[PDB]
DNA sequence: TTTGCGATCCTTATATAGCTGCGCGGG
DNA sequence: CCCGCGCAGCTATATAAGGATCGCAAAA
């Protein structure tokens, strides 16, 4: 098939340049191969067509841990998500595959060494200029943070590293960092702000004052989001016994449950309805134009 | 049993009124009746009680969604069979049938997703990028099951209410331990 | 600027149905 | 090089769930 050469070819092109290992090439050509073999592919639009170049790459990367995010492939693909959606949940269904899940550590180390805040330059001052191994050491401990107090289940995970990176930062030289904002930090590092960034910042800096309330010696500082900045060295030093001892107290749950207003969701009454009761003239007529409604409406689209 | 009874939110049933209908003249005189043929070719009805959507079909097929009970769904399905019948054509109630039940629970207890698309992998997919619930395919009733973080769980693809009570109690001790 | 809130989209199931894209067979 | 067939999915209806991502408007 003519679409299927040109599809085999767009495969072997995105490998190349994403700068994939040499064995992914061929084991994404076999995917792409297996998924032209059922009919509701051969079927599909060229679009989806497209978009499954990037599926079979996708499925490829998540096999060997390589931390390939569908927004980054779609970007490339210049593809609709949605559209990307749709195409990779039927084709993991039919190959019946058993797909690895996005490899977090592997993320942190490829999306935080992008950060270019490496190197002093006209728009990242010398004050701003943070260690590429201090930084990644610090940005993976918030992450697992954020992973343990229930804070990456259900979300994207790309905007919980881009607020981790920005504590990370922040936190290692909090004197002269906590005038800069998170839109700056993201400009300044040439990285573009995810939307839901903002949201994860301030549930993590929310994580990080339930810890420093288990030490006494931080609880009688009472601190907030700006003040528990300069002290997230000291909690993540002992994140594993402030994280057993707040959820040993009391509460520490996933964002979405705490707190919903609607306690009771069964608004609608009880039914005594059988289906089989009489429905009166009335009842219907009410739901019918009388003739100078219809009249009106009539001479109205003449 | 886990002593929680999943609520039903949604009913689509189908009904055959055995005759042709000319849909500008149902859109004309009724009151209820929205049609725009170029954007969607059915007439689109509604009716206060039950609150429900039916949607007319020139083929005389007709589609009622929204009911919260199966009785409520027959009795509303009739309404629309009736408000038809009114308007000129000789409608028939035919071959009606219950085609989705969708329910909802609350476990109240937060679930690690990430931890049971690995146990339960044959039957869970689970891709945060793209959607936050976990999709449960169970096969024994057929349902579909999304599960949230929340501990909330959706329900759907039941054809009678039995089917969403026992998906229920089947996935309670895989959410429990 | 910076926040908060509300509206509208995503997912699942399910029927209804014409139009149309897409490739594989016959002819 | 067309014709028919069998898929695919576009418009749309409802409903719960939670997240993303707009617009918009108000305190900072």
């Amino acid at each position: 098939s003519r679409s299927q050469q040109r599809g085999l070819r767009r495969v072997r092109d995105l490998c190349r340049v994403l700068q994939l290992p040499p064995t992914f090439e061929d084991t994404a050509v076999a995917y792409y191969q297996q998924a032209y073999r059922h009919s509701g592919i051969r079927a599909a639009r060229l679009q989806k067509k497209e978009v499954l170049v990037g599926c079979c790459v996708l499925i490829t990367c998540r096999q060997h841990n390589w931390p390939l995010t569908m927004g980054a492939i779609c970007t490339l693909l210049y593809a609709d998500l949605d559209v990307f959606s749709s195409t990779y949940m039927q084709i993991v269904k039919l190959l019946g595959l058993d797909v690895p899940s996005l490899c977090l550590a592997e993320l942190v180390k490829t999306y935080c060494s992008s950060f270019k805040l490496f190197q002093a330059s006209p728009s990242v001052p010398a004050k701003y200029v943070e260690d590429k191994e201090k930084m990644l050491s610090r940005t993976m401990q918030l992450v697992e943070l954020a992973n343990e107090t229930w804070l990456v289940t259900g979300r994207h995970p790309l905007p919980v590293i881009t607020a981790a990176t920005f504590l990370a930062w922040q936190s290692l030289q909090p004197a002269d960092r906590l005038s800069c904002s998170l839109a700056r930090f993201c400009k300044l590092a040439n990285v573009d702000l995810p939307y839901p960034a903002s949201s994860r910042l301030q549930e993590l800096l929310a994580v990080l004052l339930r810890m420093a309330e288990q030490l006494a010696w931080l609880r009688v500082l009472r601190l907030d989001k700006r003040s528990v900045v300069k002290h997230i060295g000291d909690l993540l030093q002992h994140r594993q016994s402030l994280v057993r001892s707040a959820f040993r107290d009391g509460l520490l749950l996933p964002p979405c449950m705490l707190k919903s207003p609607k306690r009771i969701c069964p608004v609608p009454p009880v039914s005594t309805v059988t289906g089989d009761e009489n429905i009166s003239d009335s009842e219907i007529e009410q739901y019918l134009r009388t003739p100078q409604e219809v009249r009106d409406f009539q001479r109205a689209q003449a | 049993p886990s002593g929680i009874v999943p609520q039903l939110q949604n009913i689509v049933s189908t009904v055959n009124l055995g005759c042709k209908l000319d849909l500008k003249t149902i859109a004309l005189r009724a009151r209820n009746a929205e049609y725009n043929p170029k954007r969607f070719a059915a007439v689109i009805m509604r009716i206060r009680e039950p609150r429900t959507t039916a949607l007319i079909f020139s083929s005389g097929k007709m589609v009622c969604t929204g009911a919260k009970s199966e009785e409520q769904s027959r009795l509303a399905a009739r309404k629309y069979a009736r408000v038809v019948q009114k308007l000129g054509f000789p409608a028939k109630f035919l071959d009606f049938k219950i085609q989705n039940m969708v329910g909802s629970c609350d476990v109240k207890f937060p679930i690690r997703l990430e931890g049971l698309v690995l146990t339960h992998q044959q039957f869970s997919s689970y891709e945060p990028e793209l959607f936050p619930g976990l999709i449960y395919r169970m096969i024994k009733p057929r349902i579909v099951l999304l599960i949230f973080v929340s501990g909330k769980v959706v329900l759907t693809g039941a054809k009678v209410r039995a089917e969403i009570y026992e998906a229920f109690e089947n996935i309670y001790p895989i959410l429990k331990g």
